[PDB]
Formats: C-alpha cells, structure tokens, sequence
C-alpha cells in the first residue's frame, strides 16, 4: 500500500501525456519528467514466465523505481538493473526483507536502510 | 467468426495469413503480429532466437504506431531515432518475404530454403543496423541475408 | 470502442493511401541516394 | 456500411484526433517560446529599419536588377502561411517583370521553393532548408546574407516578404524594401549624414541586410507557430465533430446487427 | 533630447531611453554622442560602449560588432551583434585565445585566414584592454 | 465505484430522515452479496441502521445476483411495496434507492425469454415499456405523501440510445452525475455541477431567485471550464482582469460546492452540516455578486453555510 | 434494403435522390454518381454529350475522394490542381441545381426548362475553365449559364 499508492498516481499521470512520448522534446520539463518517470515505472512492471516474486521483493523494486533512484538511467537498461538489484538484495540483505515480510510495513528504520541499499547499489552499476 | 474463433484453441501454432500484407506484395503473407506458437520460449528455442523474434515483433509494432503520425505530419518531420525505426521496420517486412519453389509459376524467381541459422543471423544483423546502407528493396524476395547483399550490389551496378 | 495502433492504414481511407504514398516517396528518395553511394563506394574501392 | 467498416473508420479517426491534439500542444509550446523570443527581436529589427524609415531613400526607378526574398519554413500543416507568402512573391515578380527587370528570388524554406518551382522556377538564385525546425538565430541571418552577397548578383534593389505576427489569430503578409550601396550613395537624403564614405556606408548596408533578414525570420517563425497551433486546433475540433456522428452511426449499426441476428435465430426456431 | 536604443538581437538594454551621453567605439574612431550630435552612420568595432544617464551614473557594455546610427531628430540606435556586460567575461580565456591567435598568425596559410586571425586577435585584445 | 455513491446514498438517507421525518427504502436489485454485506455494515457503522434501539431509518430489500431471474425482476416491487406503505398508511415522504435499475430491465428480459416471447429490438422483452411503466409509475407524489426514487443507472456499451436507458430516461425527473475527475480534486460529493441536470430548473417551479442563482453558477463554471484551456495553453499572465476575477470566483464556487457529510465524518473528521436551501441560495448569490472577492480559496473548502466560510476565513488568519 | 435493391434491376434509368444533397439546399437532390442510364452511350447521345457527362462525373468523383481529407485538414492542405478541382466541383454541384415550376410556391423563383444543348454548353464551359473567376453561389438555382453570368454580375455590385 505504502508504495503502490504513489505508483498508481505516477502511472495515472503518465497515461494522460503518453501520446507526446513520440514528440518528447518541444515540451516543458513538467511533462518531460512525467513521461520520463512513467517509462521507468512501466519497465519495472515487465515480468517473465513462471517466475513470481515475493511481496517484499516487489516492494523493494517499486520503492527503488518510484522514490526516484532510477530517473537517471537509460530505460533499456532498467530491466537489467532490476534483475541485478533483486538478486543483490536477495543475497546480502535478507534480514531487511525478513523484517519487511514480517512487520508487513516499511518502518522508517527499514525505509532508511532500504534507501541506503538502493543508493549504494545504484552507485556501483 | 465462430468457426476460426473456436479452432484457435485446438492448435499448437497458428500462422495467420493476412490480406493486407499480401496486398503489399509480401509473400507469404504471414502476419508477424498475429502468428503465435507454444514453443516460442527462451527454454525451448534458445535465448538468442527468442530475443530476435521479440525484437522483430517489437520493431514492427513500433512501426505500426508510427504510421499514424506519418499519416499527418509527413515523414520528413519524424525525429532521427524514428526514421531509423521506420526504415528498419520496412527492411524487416521485406526480408520476411521469400520465394517458394511452388510459386515459380507466379514470381518466376527460384524457390529457396533458409535454414534456421541464416534467418536468425540475418535478422540479428538487420536489427543491429549492419545494413542501413542498403536500400530496402534489396531485401525483397530473397533467401539468406548474403543474397540481399548481392542483390543490392547488382541493383547498384545496373543503376 | 477504443483506438488501436496503426488504424489509419487499416481503415484504407484517404488517409491510409496518403500515408502509404508519402512513405513510398521518402524511401524512394533515400533508396536512390543509397544506390548512388553504393556505386560510388564500389568505384572508390577498386583502387 | 457494415459494422466492421464503421468500427475501423472510427478507430482511425480517433487516432487522427489524438495526433492532432498532441500536435496542437507541441505547437503551443513552440509558440510560447517564439513569441517570448520575438520581443527583443521586434525592437532590434525596428531600430534597424529606422534609418531608411526616417531618411527616405526613393530608389532610382530606372534599374534592371531586383531581388525578392520570401521567408517561410520547411514544414506545412500551418494554414495558408506559405500560400500567402508565395502569392505575394509571384505577384511582385510578375508586376516587376511587366517592366522587364532582371528579377531573382531567394527562397528561405523548402516550401517556398516548391510552390514557385513551376513558374519562376528559373529565377531562383539560391535557397535554404532546415528553416523552422529550431528557432532561428542571428547566425542564420548572417548565413543568408553571406550567401546572398557572395553570389555574384549585383542586385540594385530588393524586397523581403514575411508574415508579420499581428496576434495569435491574425498575421499580415508584409513586405520590407532593401537597397544597395549604389542607391544609398546617390540618395540625396544621405547628404546630412557625416563621416560617410563608400566603406562605412556599405559595411552598414551589409549589416542592415543581415538585420532585416533576422527580423523577418523571427516574425515569420512566430507567425508560423501560431498558425500551426490554430490549424491543429481546428483539425482536432473537426475530428471530434466527425467522431460524434460516427459514434452515433456505430451504435445504431450495432443494435441493428444484434436485432437482425436475433430475428434470424428466432425465425429459424419457429420454422421448426 | 536624446532617444537611445541599445539592443542586441537576443536582448534589449535601452528602448527609446533618455540618456545624457553615450560613448561608442567605431571603425573610424571611438567617439561620443550627445543630445544633438550631427547625424552619422557607423559600424562598431570590438570595444566597450559607455552610457551615462541624465544624471552622472555610468554603465559599460562590451559590444562585439554592430552599427550605430545618429539621426536628424536626435535618436541614437546602437544595434550590437553581441552586447554583454563586463561582469560576464573571464580574463584567462581571452588572454590565452589572444596569445594563440598571435602564435598562429605566423602561419600565413592564406590572406583570408590571416584576416580572420587578425580579427580574432584585436577582438580578444579589446577584451583584455577592457579587463586589464 | 470509487466516487462516493454509497456515502452519498447514506447522506441522503440521513438528511431526509432528519429534515423531513421520512424513512427510506433500499431495493438492491441484482445485488452482489459482497456489496450487499458491505453496504449493510457501512450503514450499521454510519447509524442509519441500528441493531439495538429500534430507530433505524432504512429498510433494506435485497434481490441477490444468484437468484433466478423471476426473483430479480420482482424485488423492485417489494421495495416499492414497503415504500408505498410508508407513503399511504403513514402519510409521509419516502426515499427509494434502486441499485441497479439496469439489472431490473435485464431480469425482466430473461424472464420474458424464459416464458418464450419473441425478443424485441435488441433482445429486450417486448413488454419493456410497460414493464418499466408499471414500476416507475408507482413512484409518484399522491395526495397522502410522496416516494422519491434515486435509481442508479448503468448505460450498456456507453450507448445512451440503447433500449434500456432509452426507456428509463423517459421517466427520470433529474440526473446526478458523480464523476471521478472531481474526487481527484478533493471536492466531495463528486457531483458534477455541469453534467447534472434537472427538469424543475424552471423559474416557475423553483422560483426566479433560485433559478437565476443556478444559471449564474452554471454560466461562470462553463466560462471557467473554457478558460482553463487557454490558461493551459497561452499562460495565465495573458488574461484580462475580468478573466482572472472569473477564475477566482469559479475556483471559490467550486470549493463552496463541497460539503461535509455527517456520515463521512470518520473520513474528513469535520462535523457534518445540513445546509438549508435558502442559506445555499444566499451564499451563492453573495459569492457571485462579489461580496467575498476578499477571501482565500481554502476558506470555502468543506464548509456549510457561507457565514461558516467567513468564520473559517477569519480563523485561518489568527 | 431488399425492396429497392430488388427493383434496381427493372429500370432503364435510375435517379437516386439523396438526403445529403438536399440538406445542402441543392434541388433536385439527384445524386450524380448514383444516377445511371442505359442510353449513356456515345453512339446514342453523341460524343460531345457523352464526353461532357463523363467529365462531370470524373470531376465530381475526384472531389468526393478529396472530401475525406478536406473534412479534417481543411482545403489549405491540398495541391493547387486539387484546389482548382474542388472549386470546379463545387461550381458543378451548384449548377446541377435547378428551380422547378412546381416549386415556385416553395422558392418563389421562376421555374426553368433548360434545353439539352444549353445544358451541354454550360457544363462544357464550366469544365473548360471559362468561369473560374465567378463565385460558387453565382450558379446556385439558375437555368442556362447565361443566368449564372448575370447573377455573378449582380453579386459584384
Ligand atoms: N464526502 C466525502 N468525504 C470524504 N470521503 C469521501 C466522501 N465521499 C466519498 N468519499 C470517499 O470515496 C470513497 C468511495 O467509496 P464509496 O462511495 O463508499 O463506495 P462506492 O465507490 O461503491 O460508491 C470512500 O471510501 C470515501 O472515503
């Protein structure tokens, strides 16, 4: 809820300036940023055959994507980042995922730890 | 229609021939964005085959979207990342055509068989951009990609 | 009813014909230029 | 027509309506930018014209050479901008050729060249492309002036036709004259300007040519963008007003199809 | 009185303003224009125009090129192709460009290039003399 | 869904039971069992239904979605029967909510098909007109009382000429169009001031002052709708003083249409208000005449009478 | 519909009156591209008559094909030959309209019989281009083209 509540609105805003995407330029920074966030958010929702994700990992990925730690990334690479970031978080930070899964909430302590993880990983990509 | 609609569920692979494509002269008329299969998976046909097939489909779909704009603006107004998309999509449309051995009565050309590796390699190359310098008509009704190169050379020479 | 992608070509109206003709014009021009460049390269490469 | 035809037409018209709407948005953005840039350029160009305004230089009407410069862009879909400019160019060229002048034409923008490549096709002296894709700059005006002066045409007079931007709804096809140092020297009205040899005078003439070209470029660009905004707004409204009728017809035909199929079924059922 | 109009293509500094005196460079020779100066036409040279309002205030704008017209009705029009206030420049860039131009003028590739380099030289030279 | 239909229904129930003493009936024709249970519990929470002290203001009748068509085509008549009792044998006004009215016509259609009757124009029963008439024609104001019916309407295929809505709209005496685009803006209830219409927007029926205020508000809101495009295109700085004044008035009127509901207190927290007619007319007369050009927009958001808006304006600068 | 669809095969000459034209005020509303005859033969009606009729139909059909674009991108997006074709087509559409004797009570105008030679001559002239300077409305509800010229003169004052 905490994350998808804002993801829904971001995609709602993107869907009403989607047509411009082709023109892309010739438009202010407002709609430009709208449809630069929308493209990243869209490319996060792509998924593959028979590989469902645990709720905490979906939350982590959408958190990275929507809090803004991806707007400085070429859209075509987003998927790779995901498929990398996911695995990374699965390996090292299992405790954070366990806390999100059990508490069922992103406590501000967990929120800060997740921001740190995302920033550190995105730095070395 | 109820009859084809009901049959669709009884097949492991459908190749929807289309009248619109056959009007452009592309033969076989197979519709790339409506023919499906059950073995088109990265596990059953391999990663590279799957990536190339999906790339072909995506570029053709992007071209379909662009045609709507090209209808109004004209095509000189298109950006430079899209004129490339349109040109590549036209090249791929042409390259999907092929002359059969049973159509020598119609086309006069010589029927060809293109083993799988030639098809995957040729479409990889057309997508990557290794043939932006050949005219699109160089790909019309040819087998492997090398034959498209030879045909382009012959058109240039006879020019 | 909704709108699809590439429905102007499907309709076949005046706009579909106009689009197809415009595209053929532009790519005829570019094909002529590419053929000229291919001949020129083939002459510049015998040396 | 059949239900499929109406469905397909309606989908295509919806596509066209969306495209024109987004186009009107883009044209509005480029218009805001161009009309913001035109403020300094308006005073700059007016100042440049001030001299010839307030020291009238009536050219000696016994010349043979002329030059008609039309300004517009490569792109269409902008109402009758290019149409009006080309109409003025051909009107002036014919009126002048009535007296046997050796007229010549520079077309800024491919559309002007094309509209006048049937009649006045030969009189072209040089033309330029990639106008209006990006906002013009004094560099572009300098380029046009250079390619004019270097071209070995010793024009004894000239006119520049452009579309002055009155308001977002209206533009006027204006024409501004331009002279040559041979006219300025022999223009008695210049007697009251000091330190005027044939060096500063004609360097000033070169700069004045560049100034007028740049002023016309800015005026015409603003007018073109306003015209495209209006044209695509009108096209979107036409498309929507057409979709109204097409949707009504589609619903009528859908109900007719349902009723017809149902009547066929029940007439078969009754017959047995 | 004097109606001044100083306007770069990009921006306009004064529009029919009312200044006391304006000192402008020129090809012939840098000179000053006052509320009744005899009409003249000139084309500027890389220099710095200096304006003084009706009062004793001053302002210096470095102008690259252009044309200054003084009309019968006491109306000065100073159209400058690139007019920038001094606070927009940096010394080292201009100085290094000037020294480079002097270095390359030895290389008489052709008279047109010689003239181009000469123009760049005295341009940067006026820049430094304004900033030095 | 998602626009405030249930909260609006509960507020209408409450206000009519409070400002008139008249009860209400809710005939859930073709009612999802999940939605029926949710409505029951929302009402119990909101107090319109009460399980302890015999002071409930609603009678619920439910024809669920898993009952044969013969039972979904008759539940509307059960609701009408209860409400007709409250009108005739207790001589009062009544509200009668019918969610949904399309499922009523559909149930009738299935029953007619089952009996073996030739389907009409688009598959609807031949007796569609009179099936609608017999029901809709018992919702009237006789000389003992009145039944006012609020009928949720579904339009099939977004087709307003479909035989079902075409037959229904011959009976509707008014229309209320809840729109999502106004729940996003935070104005509640989402009622769309321009799509909503009415038959009695006639100076003879409602009066000249009411009529003129309503038309003034509609005109100014239409003007603001038209100007929003120009503000979105040519920028705000290029509007006359009168245009900017109308924009201010329109935004203030927009915010003033919002109201707090006694049944949606747990959402807004604001204590609910019941604005009498005359107070609303006075408030909008004043806002239009310009008496309140010197107050901030947020002074009007979610307030009752206008005087309460003035009080808020004071308390937000102290 | 089955009834007219069936009766179309029992007639020598059909004359399809259409509501779309009548809503433009043209009368008789005859649709020029649905009306047919079995004596539209160059060996029956001669060659000038047949050629004029076929030129009229060709130009009207071209204008109909243009209408799809014209209705959206306006006439400002047509070639010059297309603008000229549209102008001629509108002139011809109007010139086909005629005032009948029995419609005096409706229109007030005086009813006209246009002899066949006058009709052929007028349409030949409109197609040649002898009247590209007049406005469309100069042709609306007139008999032979002499009246069209006279009305164009009246409008110019
Ligand atoms: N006046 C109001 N004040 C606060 N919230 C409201 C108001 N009206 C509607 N809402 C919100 O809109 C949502 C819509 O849900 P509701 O109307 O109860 O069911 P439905 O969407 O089926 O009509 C509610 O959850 C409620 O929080």
């Amino acid at each position: 809820k905490q994350v998808a509540g804002t993801m829904k609105l971001e995609l709602a805003q993107y869907r009403e300036v989607a047509a411009f995407a082709q023109f892309g330029s010739d438009l202010d920074a407002a709609t430009q940023q709208l449809l630069s966030r929308g493209v990243r958010l869209t490319e996060l929702l792509k998924q593959g055959q028979y590989s469902p994700m645990a709720i905490e990992e979906q939350v982590a990925v959408i958190y990275a994507g929507v809090r803004g730690y991806l707007d400085k990334l070429e859209p075509s690479k987003i998927t790779k980042f995901e498929n990398a970031f996911l695995s990374h978080v699965i390996s090292q930070h299992q405790a954070l995922l366990g806390k999100i899964r059990t508490d069922g909430k992103i406590s501000e302590e967990s929120d800060a730890k997740l921001k740190e993880i995302v920033t550190n990983f995105l730095a070395g990509f | 229609d109820p009859a084809p609609a009901t049959t669709f569920a009884h097949l492991d692979a459908t190749t929807v021939l289309s009248r619109a494509i056959a009007e452009l002269g592309i033969y076989p008329a197979v519709d790339p964005l409506d023919s499906t299969s059950r073995i088109m998976d990265p596990n059953i046909v391999g990663s590279e085959h799957y990536d190339v097939a999906r790339g072909v489909q995506k570029i053709l779909q992007d071209y379909k979207s662009l045609q709507d704009i090209i209808a109004i603006l004209g095509m000189d107004e298109l950006s430079e990342e899209d004129k490339l998309t349109v040109s590549r999509a036209r090249k791929i449309q042409r390259f999907l055509s092929q002359p059969f051995q049973v159509a020598e009565v119609f086309t006069g050309h010589l029927g060809k068989l293109v083993p799988l590796k030639e098809t995957i390699k040729g479409f990889q190359q057309i997508l990557a951009g290794e043939y932006d310098h050949l005219p699109e008509q160089a790909f019309y009704m040819v087998g492997p990609i090398e034959e498209a190169v030879a045909k382009a050379d012959k058109l240039a020479e006879e020019h | 009813v909704r709108s699809s992608a590439g429905a102007v070509r499907d309709a076949g109206g005046a706009f579909g014909k106009r689009e197809q003709a415009e595209e053929e014009r532009y790519f005829r021009a570019r094909a002529k230029e590419q053929l000229a460049a291919l001949k020129k390269h083939h002459e510049n490469e015998i040396s | 027509a059949t239900l499929k035809d109406i469905t397909r037409r309606l989908k295509s018209i919806k596509n066209i309506q969306k495209i024109t709407k987004s186009m009107k948005m883009v044209a509005a953005a480029k218009y805001a930018r161009a009309e913001r840039e035109l403020k300094p350029a308006r005073v700059y160009g007016v100042g440049s014209l001030a001299l010839y305004e307030k020291a009238d230089i009536k050219t000696p009407e016994d010349k043979k050479k002329h030059l008609i410069i039309g300004v517009s862009s490569d792109r269409g879909l902008c109402g009758a901008i290019h149409s009006s400019v080309a109409k003025q160019m051909k009107s002036e060229a014919a009126n002048l050729a009535a007296a046997g002048k050796e007229v010549k034409i520079i077309g800024v923008g491919d559309k002007i060249r094309s509209i006048l490549h049937r009649t006045h096709s030969d009189q072209f002296l040089v033309t330029f492309k990639e106008v209006g894709r990006r906002p013009p700059t004094f560099g572009d005006a300098s380029v046009i002036a250079l390619e004019l002066l270097n071209s070995g045409y010793e024009f004894d007079e000239g006119s520049i036709i452009f579309n002055r931007f009155r308001s977002v709804i209206s533009y006027k096809t204006e024409e501004k004259p331009i002279f040559s140092l041979d006219t300025i020297s022999s223009a008695e009205s210049m007697s009251i300007y000091d330190d005027i040899d044939a060096d500063v005078l004609r360097n000033y003439q070169e700069y004045s040519l560049a100034n007028i070209i740049y002023y016309s470029l800015k005026e015409s660009t603003t007018s073109e963008q306003s015209a495209r905004m209006t044209a695509m707004d009108n096209a979107s409204k036409n498309a929507s007003e057409m979709i109204d009728k097409l949707t009504l017809t589609f619903n009528r035909t859908r109900q007719a199809v349902i009723t017809k199929e149902l009547i066929e079924i029940i007439s078969g059922a009754a017959a047995l | 009185q004097m109606s001044f109009t100083f306007a770069s293509p990009t921006q306009v500094f004064f529009n029919s303003a009312n200044v006391r005196q304006v000192d402008v460079p020129t090809q012939t020779g840098a000179f000053g224009i006052l509320a009744a100066h005899v009409p003249t036409l000139q084309v500027l040279r890389p220099g710095l125009v200096v304006v003084h309002a009706e009062d004793g205030t001053t302002s210096k704008y470095f102008v690259s090129s252009g044309s200054v017209t003084v009309n019968a009705d006491s109306s000065v029009q100073l159209l400058a192709e690139e007019a920038v206030t001094l606070d927009m420049l940096d010394l080292g860039a201009a100085k290094a460009n000037l020294e480079k131009a002097q270095s390359e003028l030895l290389g008489a590739a052709d008279e047109a290039t010689r003239a181009e380099i000469q123009i760049r030289i005295e341009a940067n030279e006026a820049l430094v003399k304004a900033l030095e | 869904a998602g626009v405030g239909k249930t909260v609006l229904i509960m507020e209408l129930i409450n206000n009519v039971a409070k400002a008139h003493g008249g009860y209400s009936v809710f005939a859930g024709v073709g009612e999802r069992t999940r939605e029926g249970n949710d409505l029951y519990h929302e009402m119990i929470e909101s107090g319109v239904i009460n399980l302890k002290d015999a002071t409930s203001k609603v009678a619920l009748v439910y024809g669920q979605m898993n009952e044969p068509p013969g039972a979904r085509a008759r539940v509307a008549l059960t609701g009408l029967t209860v409400a007709e009792y409250f009108r005739d044998q207790e001589g009062q006004d009544v509200l009668l909510f019918i969610d949904n009215i399309f499922r009523f016509t559909q149930a009738g259609s299935e029953v007619s098909a089952l009996l073996g009757r030739i389907p009409s124009a688009v598959g609807y029963q031949p007796t569609l007109a009179t099936d609608m008439g017999t029901m809709q024609e018992r919702i009237t104001t006789t000389k003992k009382g009145s039944i006012t019916s609020v009928q949720a309407i579904y339009v099939p295929a977004d087709d307003l000429t479909d035989p079902a809505p075409a037959t229904t709209f011959a009976h509707l005496d008014a229309t209320t169009v809840l729109s999502r685009a106004i729940a996003e803006l935070g104005i509640y209830p989402a009622v769309d001031p321009l799509d909503s219409t009415s038959r009695i927007m006639d100076p003879n029926i409602v009066g000249s002052e009411h009529y003129d205020v309503a038309r003034g508000v509609q005109k100014i809101l239409q003007d603001y709708k038209s100007l929003q495009d120009i503000i979105a295109i040519l920028g705000m700085d290029e509007l006359s003083e009168e245009d900017k004044l109308t924009v201010s008035r329109a935004r203030k009127i927009q915010r003033f249409l919002s109201q707090p509901f006694q049944v949606a207190e747990v959402f807004t927290g604001h204590l609910g208000k019941l604005v009498p007619l005359k107070e609303t007319i006075k408030g909008f007369q004043q806002i239009l005449a310009g008496e309140y050009d010197h107050l901030p927009e947020q002074a009007f958001y979610m307030v009752g009478p206008i005087e309460e808006a003035v009080a808020k304006a004071d308390k937000l600068a102290e």
